[PDB]
């Protein structure tokens, strides 16, 4: 039906700054609607009739527009506002959705807490050995994590969503191996090249 | 405070109305908070018909609905896309009332150009890609009637551009039979019709502008051809081939080019076809009967009814509707009498040596419309009450004894209501009066026998409030005597109008053939603002050429479409200067469409009366406008007919005289009616003559300039001009 | 005040069919209408259909005409959606919503529904120790939803529940928590893994190595 | 009395000039007005060449003439019908000078799109219906060179729309060899190039408007392709089929889309082809040699001189013209230094290991052009004298001794003349000086050896006697200092300018890439009226983006056409306020073409400096304008490149800010250059924004609005706007 195009995918802005948001239609729309969705949660109603607040929506949020270019402005963005937004149309049946307006927040920098874990006695029982490594609390999402088998460069990654509390990110690097290959070398290295650094960050365990 | 420009544009003070659909003889349908309700006029109660939850099923995309005559199915219009004035595109889906669910088998296709229920029963016909389809049951497959359809070439069951605009005033060109056996339809071919081509720029994302084109017959150019057909819907099968049957003739009209300009079913095997020559002073109403033994519709010369006019053209804009009786012998028709006055007169199915019809009304006034026709009475509207042409009142007349002529809406509220419009029931035993002006609009329900008001549907009590702190203007309807005859005018006077003081005057003008700006209707429009806030007298005048006052006044501008109504608008201004409350140095004139042409011609006359003026979407010369409308009043642009006045009634010929005035030219770039060409030529002539003027184009706006923001911009832009012209800002 | 609640997460094989409810309470259930949605794990939303609880009138999207079928029970105030003949393409999250004749002003909890030939599998839990940072690696389940909390709530700050990742038919969901140096060596801290489908109420405490 | 608007529009005060065409090294031609006369420069006498009667046989329909190199034939142009900026069609007829009568056998056909004599002799080549026709002898029949021509699809020997406008700057796309043996020509194909479509209403008599359409490649759209050919003209017969030889463009260039931008014959068996990628930061100058045996033009890799630019684009608007020697081994073109200054670099036919070349000029200034190159000396124009980018003077430098660096026009008249233009003879023995400003224009004849003025060709004394009762304005050329860099401006001050009093300011702006409004030239235009009559200071400013001042300034707006030049125009206004003779409550800004875009962006900036402004035929967003111009500065409008700034630098996005100003929008409906679309989108954005403004279209007017009555109307309408804005 009407292909709505969100502009753009992800957008960042500091707390207390202005934030504008637009949904571009193809044909035409009489009245554009908006919806906020936090990761791993149901979408919430935000602005109906383009401008009017929903039953519970705060007063800093308000929008306007017409034709094939509607808008939604956010006065003074807070930490809790970090959540994905979607634009909805139903001037023409069937109703359609946008694509992705992930409202990012721009915060201060902080170094990643580099921890590490060897395989416990329970996991060695199954005839295997998964070495785990942790990186907690940081704004710069760019990083180059890599393992070394006493020099030789050889992984399962999993990333956290943006925190509504403090707008920081985290990471977990897991290295799955067998018990036989685990009993073939001594030291295990977990380094990384983060934005708030230059050379590899040192953290390891020994048998 | 006053009635400001913002109040008009944002539409704070809303003038309400009461729309209703007469389903039965004593039952109607009405909307309330998006919930359509069923009302029974037999009692004083209401029943829930179809809830807002049902329309909500498609969201806000529901533009309109249409319940079937049997009250078992509802046609749900959605995804509305406008085309021209009446034509549009929409998707459709049928709702079952008993089972309370949608019919999702054998659906109506996308971009359906038109749909219709039958007169009696749940039968559906529809047009899709210029081809007609028939659907006997909502759940059954549709039988294809035509396969000749092609975009902008062959139209089956729908009007092209010129027929939609100037002839039927509607997109539909198909007509169901009373019981539902037949389905009549017209076919138009635009093969020879030349194309108007303009640019559509669209949204800014579009890199290359699109060239829109329409088959548009300009004055003198090749017109479309027409072909009438009837198809038997009761004999439709997928086994046999569906074969419609064509009605040929009349032989008199088919000598040259001609038009189909009305059609009405009399009975299940009888139908009347109105025809008209390209030279629109000759109309034939051929009644035709179905010969079921040979399967051909017979049209004898005895059942034809000729209608002619030496002074000008047939009817007001077209030969009027014939209202047939139940049996289908006698039919009533609004026709001009020997004195030149539009009155109801009775015809029988058979014609007479000289077809004289018994006029049931003779007075010095005109019948506006025939609203209903019962077995023993007839309902109609006229401008008789208090000898006002601008007035409208409901009248009742008996067929047996003509002298029994009672008025139904005259003295119900003679101060508040002098302009009525009625919506009668099926057999006219209940009716709704629609008081439009000059007071706040009032809507009431009535019984036919007692003329007794059952209730007040809408009295604008909310509009009565809100306007408590506003300086309301006052409308003054009156006339003057010019050259041994009356000529009515209108004036929206400023609040608390003082005759001793002098005010600026603005002439609101349309002044087209059979137009009427001076009436007793109430309006909260741009004129209200100019009086309320800026203290400007907004006037209007119905000079020679105007309608509803006999064919002597209306046909005065025959073959002379830009001369008398030009001069009579100037004379009207001079007469207002004599009254002594008009500032002579601050007189202006403005008009839309034909009004733009009149405004432009008035300014180009060089009378010295008008200081400035505004033309919005003006006609420049008549060769650029369409054939049907232009050739109705003007001739053909040829040396053999009337080329000399075509060449002399142009705006750009009078370009040198614009140096004496301040001119504002406005025109939408995507105007399909009065093309941007016309203003483009005007402006080019003014440039060549070396006269300074003001201009304004509106990107992608049509003739109406009805886009919210464009509507706000033009009236705000025109206000600045008028303030600067009269030295207010 | 107005509450919408659906059934729990689901798993099925290709060709099978499923049914999921949407119980509501607070408002007059017969008045307002119910609309259903679809959203893949990393894509936009998609409208399926709509029902009116009063008469049970339905209207579907063309894309889901011959798949989803909607019904409703007004006595229990519970709407249903019946997905017929599923494939791997149907693997997505589904929502039930209310319409105020304006927009989707009420929303349900949301339910993930997976479609795969692989049989159900139970998670394994391991206690991770620093030999301040703790951990609780869950490894070797399938469907999707594994609820992981510490002491059945309690710990909130320092928690980073990393979403699960597929690995040869084995979901691997890790987690972490951080506090002071004094608290852990003495007092006990435990992660509580739980997976409904395989019936597992697993407990594991972090012990000093 | 003053220099009124009527004086400008009626054009009562004609600024005279002196044209001429140098036939030989010692002789030139000039029109009396009735006749043409031949003036020998060695003598001081006249010889009548072609009488008024010879044109008068064709009446007033004669528009131009063209005498052949051998002086035996004259090509008489008539029935002139303009097309675009340079393109037009015309009828032609050859006139024998010896026999003194017209050649009426095998004559030139109607609607001839282009004609030209050969460099030597009298061989004619001409384009007709997109096909080239060679004609060795005026009375001989024509020889078809190609038969692939088609209206708006295949162009043979002529440029399509985008090549005519942006690249070559002319309609001709064919080049004769020095001796008339070869005729080079380019072939363009617009198949795939989308069309601009607009309505031409024509005269009142036309009932239905006509839809004009042009193959127009907009920014990012499909461009036309190009092919180069050379045909052997000496071997053309009606028995053998004519088979042209195609040259392949460099392999590095043909990887993607590319352009042909300049062609010059070095010798008879040698030719230089200038190529250029669609991403205009890479130009290859391939010198190709003719193979006598195999009949194929060889283009070795060793004879490919590469040009590049990391900061922006190659050349000013395109790669410069190379000037080869008579032997055809060494050539000279204007190229940027290490400091980014355009100077004359010496090249050989073969490239050097890493494209090194010898700069014969240096310093913080630029060379404008190269008018001539002799065996002994090199002639060029520069802006060095008195460190004035606006100034222009004729210079002379020796080939071996670079320090031998003269100036032939620095001291002729330092008050009256600071802006010169030159028209040299066939081998720099005589030359004409063209003093344009800042005084009344002066034209004189000269000798090359000793800088001696032979006679005064035009002194503009006739104009001088008429401007003795008029209140004359005065031009003030100077500069300011921003961030340790000097940006020059000019101001058309009102008569007897009093610095104590305050005046209204009008910022005349163009400010395009490599533009220069602030100069030392004399003009009797609309600005002089606003100063003379209305007492308004008309000022212009060459901020960042302007040329002739190093590539550091010019390439500052690379990928960024709506940010620096617009705010530098605002900043320049703020500086004029500080000087203390500008009424701050009455300042405006107007511009045509690119100036309309700058004006519109300035008004939509929200500075609050300008009260009102006028944009005439403005660009609205860069996606609408053609590819060659736009992509040179902005690049491609794609997510992978520069789509972000394309969306940001639109006029429509600044719609809401126009509520702080009074805006006048003007545009011709039949504009092929900057389509009416652009203003139509601007106006539509302002309407949606709810901003009130003034507008004016012009029916069937192009980009120039050069029609007489349309020209008078627009400047009258703009004058009324400023009277209303200031008074
Ligand atoms: N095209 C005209 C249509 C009209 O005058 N009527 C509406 C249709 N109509 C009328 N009277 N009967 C009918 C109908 F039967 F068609 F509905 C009057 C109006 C009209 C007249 C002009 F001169 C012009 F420049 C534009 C324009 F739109
Ligand atoms: N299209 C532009 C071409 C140009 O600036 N020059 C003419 C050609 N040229 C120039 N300098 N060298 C050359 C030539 F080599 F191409 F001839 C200057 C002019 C131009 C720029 C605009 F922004 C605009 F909106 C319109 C317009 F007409």
């Amino acid at each position: 039906q009407i292909v709505l195009s969100q502009s753009p995918a992800i957008l960042s802005a500091s707390p207390g700054e202005k934030v504008t948001m637009t949904c571009r239609a193809s044909s035409s729309v009489n009245n554009m609607h908006w919806y906020q969705q936090k990761p791993s949660s149901s979408p919430k109603p935000w602005l109906h009739g383009t401008s009017n607040l929903a039953s519970g929506v705060p007063v800093r949020f308000s929008g306007s527009g017409s034709g094939t270019s509607f808008s939604l402005t956010i006065s003074r963005v807070e930490a809790e506002d970090a959540a994905t937004y979607f634009c909805q149309q139903w001037s023409n049946h069937p109703p359609t959705f946008g694509g992705g307006t992930k409202l990012e927040i721009d915060r201060a920098d902080a170094a990643p807490t580099v921890s590490i874990f060897p395989p416990s006695s329970e996991q060695l029982t199954s005839g295997g050995a998964s070495v785990v490594c942790f990186l907690n609390n940081f704004y710069p999402k760019d990083i180059n994590v890599k393992w070394k088998i006493d020099g030789s460069e050889r992984v399962l990654n999993s990333w956290t969503d943006q925190d509504s509390k403090d707008s920081t990110y985290s990471m977990s690097s897991t290295l799955t191996l067998t018990k036989d290959e685990y009993e073939r070398h001594n030291s295990y290295t977990c380094e990384a090249t983060h934005k708030t650094s230059t050379s590899p960050i040192v953290k390891s365990f020994n048998r | 405070r006053t009635y400001t420009l913002a109040d008009y544009l944002k539409n704070t003070f809303r003038v309400k109305s009461y729309s209703l659909r007469w389903v039965s003889d004593s039952e109607y349908l009405y909307k309330q908070e998006n919930n359509i309700l069923l009302f029974n006029a037999e009692h004083g109660n209401s029943s829930i018909f179809l809830e807002n939850s049902t329309f909500e099923i498609f969201g806000d995309s529901i533009s309109d609905y249409s319940v079937s005559p049997d009250r078992l199915f509802v046609l749900l219009e959605y995804n509305y896309v406008k085309q021209w004035r009446h034509s549009y595109t929409a998707s459709y889906s049928i709702y079952d009332l008993n089972k309370r669910q949608l019919i999702t088998e054998e659906k109506i296709p996308n971009n359906t150009q038109w749909i219709t229920w039958s007169q009696e029963g749940h039968k559906l016909a529809y047009v899709w890609k210029n081809d007609i389809y028939v659907k006997i049951e909502p759940h059954l497959p549709s039988h294809r009637i035509t396969s000749t359809g092609k975009e902008n070439v062959i139209f089956n069951g729908i009007n092209d551009w010129v027929y939609e605009e100037e002839i039927f005033g509607a997109y539909s060109a198909l007509w169901w039979s009373p019981n539902g056996t037949f389905l009549a339809y017209a076919q138009f071919n635009d093969t020879g019709v030349p194309l108007i081509e303009y640019s559509f720029y669209s949204d800014e994302s579009l890199q290359y502008p699109k060239t829109v084109w329409i088959p548009y017959p300009k004055a003198g150019a090749v017109n479309p051809t027409v072909k009438f057909f009837i198809v038997n819907t009761d004999s439709l099968s997928s086994t046999t081939t569906t074969i419609p049957m064509q009605i040929t003739a009349p032989a008199s009209v088919t000598t040259g080019d001609h038009y189909l300009c009305d059609v009405a079913w009399v009975s299940e095997d009888r139908i009347s076809l109105q025809w008209l020559r390209r030279i629109q002073n000759y109309s034939v109403m051929a009644i035709c009967d179905y010969d079921k033994t040979t399967l051909v519709w017979n049209c004898p010369t005895t059942q034809e009814h000729i209608e002619t006019s030496a002074t000008g053209w047939c009817g007001r804009f077209r030969p009027a509707e014939p209202h047939f009786t139940s049996d289908g012998s006698s039919f009533y028709k609004i026709v001009s009498d020997k004195d030149g006055y539009k009155h109801i007169c009775q015809f029988q199915k058979d014609r007479k040596p000289e077809q004289v019809c018994t006029f049931i009304t003779k007075g010095a006034w005109e019948v506006i419309s025939i609203e209903a026709l019962t077995s023993d009475y007839l309902y109609y509207i006229s401008n008789e009450y208090k000898e006002m042409p601008g007035g409208r009142n409901l009248y009742k007349i008996q067929l047996t004894d003509h002298t029994n002529k009672k008025c139904l809406s005259c003295d119900l509220n003679p101060e508040r209501c002098q302009y009525y419009s009625v919506s009668l029931s099926k057999e006219a035993k209940y009716y709704q009066l629609g008081c439009r002006g000059p007071g706040l609009p009032l809507y009431t329900l009535h019984r036919s026998t007692d003329q007794k008001e059952l209730r007040v549907l809408e009295d604008n009590s909310a509009l009565d409030k809100m306007l408590q702190d506003v300086q309301m203007p006052s409308k003054k309807l009156d006339f003057i005597v010019l050259n041994e005859t009356r000529f009515w005018y209108q004036m929206i006077l400023p609040p608390h109008f003082d005759k001793s003081k002098k005010y600026p005057l603005l002439i609101d003008v349309y002044a087209g053939p059979c137009s009427q700006k001076a009436d007793a209707a109430f309006r909260l429009n741009w004129a209200t603002y100019l009086a309320s806030t800026e203290n400007i007298i907004v006037a209007s005048f119905d000079g020679r050429g105007s309608g509803y006052q006999g064919d002597k006044i209306m046909h005065a501008i025959n073959k002379r479409l830009g001369t008398l109504e030009v001069e009579d608008q100037i004379e009207a201004a001079r007469q207002f200067l004599k009254m002594g409350f008009v500032d002579s140095k601050r007189v202006a004139i403005w008009g839309w469409s034909y009004g733009g042409y009149v405004t432009s011609m008035v300014l180009g006359s060089g009378s010295g009366v008008f200081k400035c003026g505004i033309a919005v979407a003006p006609v420049s010369r008549w060769e650029y406008y369409d054939s049907v409308y232009t050739e109705r009043y003007m001739g053909l642009p040829t040396p053999e007919d009337n080329l000399d006045h075509y060449r002399n009634s142009t705006v750009m010929s009078r370009a040198e005289n614009f140096k004496q005035v301040e001119y504002l030219l406005i025109h939408g770039t995507a105007d399909d009616n009065v093309h941007f060409q016309q203003s483009a030529q005007i402006s080019k002539a003014l440039v060549d003559a070396g006269v300074d003027f003001q201009a304004m184009w509106y990107t992608d706006e049509d003739h109406g300039i009805a886009s919210s923001t464009a509507h706000q911009h033009i009236y705000s832009h025109m206000s600045h001009f008028l303030q600067q012209c009269f030295s207010l800002r | 005040e107005f509450q919408l609640q659906q059934s729990g997460p689901e798993l099925v094989k290709p060709g099978a069919s499923v049914k999921i409810s949407c119980k509501a309470s607070g408002y007059s259930f017969t008045d307002y209408n119910i609309n259903w949605m679809k959203q893949s794990n990393g894509k936009s939303l998609e409208w399926i259909g709509v029902v009116i609880p009063k008469y049970g009138t339905t209207n579907y999207n063309q894309k889901f005409q011959g798949k989803a079928t909607l019904t409703v029970d007004q006595s229990s105030s519970t709407a249903y959606i019946q997905l017929n003949s599923l494939t791997s393409e149907d693997s997505a999250v589904y929502y039930c919503t209310r319409f105020r004749d304006v927009f989707f002003d009420v929303w349900g909890t949301g339910t993930t529904v997976t479609v795969s030939s692989a049989k159900t599998t139970a998670p394994s839990v391991y206690p991770l120790a620093p030999v301040v940072t703790l951990g609780c690696l869950v490894k070797g389940y399938f469907p999707e939803p594994v609820t992981l909390t510490w002491n059945s709530g309690s710990l909130s700050s320092g928690v980073h529940t990393f979403p699960a990742l597929l690995q040869s038919g084995l979901y691997t969901l890790s987690s972490s928590v951080t506090v002071t140096s004094n608290t852990w060596p003495s007092q006990t801290i435990t992660c509580n893994v739980a997976h409904p489908a395989s019936s597992t109420k697993v407990d594991k405490k972090i012990v000093p190595r």
